[PDB]
């Protein structure tokens, strides 16, 4: 509503366009070496001997300059392809499903997006999920229990200075070590960094 | 296509505004190559460092990390590569960004990506033991990470020894860096043959321009110039169409080296 | 002064490091205070506290919305030769 400048990219596509065309209407009053850059009086003004050879000058420099146009309009028009694949690319994984690749519709955990019609272009809004407020917790790759070793099924091992629970990873949401969120292989003397603590199973009290 | 002669530039004002497109057209170049390098490398917003003590659960990253020693800061690598590869009216450049600030940019990816993981892409950096970082990314193409605390140290030294083995590659082995090589080549090629030019009559009687100008009568003369002017004229188009060809394909080239860099090297694809 | 990218006259050099304005070259570019020309600063600076028993969990969360704008198309235009 009030910063300006967030459009620089429509806006000098289109100054480059308009620029292109002024100064291909402009060459139209140059001599190119002839006697004149208006047509009718060098036909006025002398015999047709010479004024076939004032009017290929003219022609000569008219045309270079028109090939000249068509080109840059050429390189100009390849780049613009180029932008319209990749919004149409962005257009197809970024609003119509949730992408996984990392930064390709904005940054952060891609949640969704909506788009928006510009008078040359597309605008993409990108809702994104950001993590905050850290803490930091003391850990282990394993559990040594029994002599046997145990493994966070989906999880992480965290301690807050005197007892472990298994948290999820992008959020602090602790939970009781169990049997059921854990998973066992063979006994702990191979693991560089293995802890001991306990690991509580839900059948025993419930047998009693 | 004057140098330095006031018939020559009077004589070439009625030719309109040409060579202003031209210079417009090769600012266009030179800004487009430093907002590439910025794209490509500018990923992070802070600058980490690697802490003094270096216990990665028993993996080597000596190799690749830079040592004060030397004064550019580089890494053994990055020596190796900075080895291995190796006026008349126009100008050169210098790049926006130093070599050094692009070392430390790659220094502080590298040392983010080390300590950090993935995280450090989307929001603050968070710690994170390196075993277990590896477990992670073990556990992201469908191996259970019981696996790898069962063989780390075979891993580490697996790992050690590749590195080794592709830093011999690189300091022994040549010709692997083919591709910035031929792009100098041919940026120099076209220079000189630009320059080259410049000795040809394109159907006056001299190539210099002081012979003509100084030799006969000025109503003829002008139709010399005229000739020369028209063949110089052909020439710098057709050099500044070829610049424009390469530069786009240099930056199809760099907007895949950033989606690299962001998918690769700030997560796991 | 002088610089790598020339001779830099109506400026002064400074000895502090901030973000680049006016970019200049050579790693050098200046701001307006009079005018000044320093070197750039590539960023903030900080060393996370690596250790191989600590880690750290978000506690909390924020959503964000960016916009991204794209070009897809440009004004159709046509020239008649024997006219022009
Ligand atoms: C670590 O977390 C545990 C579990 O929340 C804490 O243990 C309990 O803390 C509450 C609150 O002080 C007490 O009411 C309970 O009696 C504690 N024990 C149990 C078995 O629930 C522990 O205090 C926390 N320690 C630190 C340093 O934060
Ligand atoms: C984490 O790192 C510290 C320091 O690098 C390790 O502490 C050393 O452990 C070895 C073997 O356990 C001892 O011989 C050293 O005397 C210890 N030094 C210090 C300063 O503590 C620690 O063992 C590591 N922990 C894990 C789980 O790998
Ligand atoms: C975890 O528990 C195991 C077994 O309860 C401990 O291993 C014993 O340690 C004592 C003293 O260090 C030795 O005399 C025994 O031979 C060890 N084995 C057994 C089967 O008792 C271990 O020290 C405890 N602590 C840690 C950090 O692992
Ligand atoms: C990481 O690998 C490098 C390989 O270069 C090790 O550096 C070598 O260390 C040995 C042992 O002192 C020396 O004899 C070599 O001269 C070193 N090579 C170089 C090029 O300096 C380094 O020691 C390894 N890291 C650790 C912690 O051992
Ligand atoms: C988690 O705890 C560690 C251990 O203290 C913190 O690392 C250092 O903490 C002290 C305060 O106890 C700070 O003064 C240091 O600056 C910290 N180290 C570094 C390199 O900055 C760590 O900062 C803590 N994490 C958080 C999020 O506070
Ligand atoms: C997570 O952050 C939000 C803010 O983004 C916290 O919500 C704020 O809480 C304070 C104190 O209760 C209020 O004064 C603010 O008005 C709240 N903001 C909003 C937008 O509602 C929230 O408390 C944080 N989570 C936790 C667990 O503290
Ligand atoms: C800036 O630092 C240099 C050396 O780093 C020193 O010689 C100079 O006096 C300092 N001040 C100014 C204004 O240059």
């Amino acid at each position: 509503s009030s910063t300006a400048s967030a459009l620089g990219k429509l806006q000098d596509v289109v100054n480059q366009n308009a620029q292109a065309l002024n100064t291909l209407v402009k060459q139209l009053s140059s001599n190119f070496g002839a006697i004149s850059s208006v047509l009718n009086d060098i036909l006025s003004r002398l015999d047709p001997p010479e004024a076939e050879v004032q009017i290929d000058r003219l022609i000569t420099g008219r045309l270079q300059s028109l090939q000249t146009y068509v080109t840059q309009q050429l390189i100009r028009a390849a780049e613009i392809r180029a932008s319209a694949n990749l919004a149409a690319i962005k257009m197809s994984e970024c609003v119509l499903g949730q992408s996984k690749r990392v930064d390709f519709c904005g940054k952060g955990y891609h949640l969704m997006s909506f788009p928006q019609s510009a008078p040359h272009g597309v605008v993409f809004l990108h809702v994104t999920y950001v993590p905050a407020q850290e803490k930091n917790f003391t850990t282990a790759p394993a559990i040594c229990h029994d002599g046997k070793a145990h493994f966070p099924r989906e999880g992480v091992f965290v301690s807050n200075g005197t007892h472990w629970f298994v948290t999820q990873r992008n959020f602090y949401e602790p939970q009781i070590i169990t049997t059921d969120n854990t998973f066992v292989s063979g006994n702990c003397d191979v693991v560089i960094g293995i802890v001991n603590n306990t690991v509580y199973d839900p059948l025993q009290p419930e047998l009693d | 296509i004057c140098g330095d002669s006031t018939e020559c530039s009077n004589l070439l004002l009625q030719y309109g505004s040409f060579c202003t497109q031209l210079n417009r057209a090769l600012t266009g170049i030179a800004v487009e190559q430093d907002k590439n390098t910025q794209e490509v490398f500018a990923q992070v917003k802070q600058i980490y460092k690697t802490p003094p003590i270096k216990d990665f659960g028993g993996f080597n990253f000596s190799q690749i990390l830079p040592d004060p020693s030397k004064p550019s800061k580089r890494s053994f690598i990055e020596d190796l590569l900075f080895n291995k590869v190796t006026f008349n009216g126009l100008t050169v450049l210098p790049p926006l960004l130093t070599d050094e600030m692009i070392a430390q940019y790659t220094s502080a990816l590298l040392a983010g990506t080390i300590t950090s993981g993935w995280t450090f892409g989307a929001g603050a950096a968070l710690q994170i033991p390196f075993a277990m970082q590896m477990a992670y990314r073990f556990n992201g193409i469908g191996v259970t990470q019981n696996v790898l605390y069962e063989n780390q140290k075979l891993i580490a030294n697996q790992f050690n020894s590749a590195i080794g083995k592709i830093q011999d590659s690189l300091s022994s082995t040549a010709s692997a860096l083919g591709k910035l090589q031929d792009v100098v080549n041919q940026n120099a090629q076209a220079l000189n043959t630009l320059v080259k030019q410049l000795s040809s009559n394109f159907g006056a009687i001299s190539s210099v321009l002081n012979d003509i100008l100084s030799r006969l009568d000025p109503p003829e003369a002008e139709v010399q110039i005229d000739r020369l002017i028209t063949g110089r004229l052909q020439s710098l188009q057709t050099y500044v169409t070829q610049q424009l060809i390469r530069a786009a394909e240099i930056r199809a080239s760099a907007n895949l080296a950033a989606i690299k860099m962001s998918e690769c090297v700030l997560g796991q694809s | 002064f002088q610089t790598r990218a020339g001779c830099l006259i109506g400026a002064e050099y400074v000895n502090n490091s901030y973000e680049c304005d006016i970019p200049i070259g050579a790693g050098i570019c200046a701001s307006y205070q009079s005018i000044i020309a320093y070197t750039m600063s590539l960023g903030a600076e900080n060393s996370v506290a690596y250790s191989n028993n600590s880690i750290a969990i978000p506690t909390n969360f924020t959503i964000s919305v960016t916009t991204e704008i794209l070009p897809v198309s440009m004004t159709k235009t046509s020239v008649d030769c024997t006219m022009y």
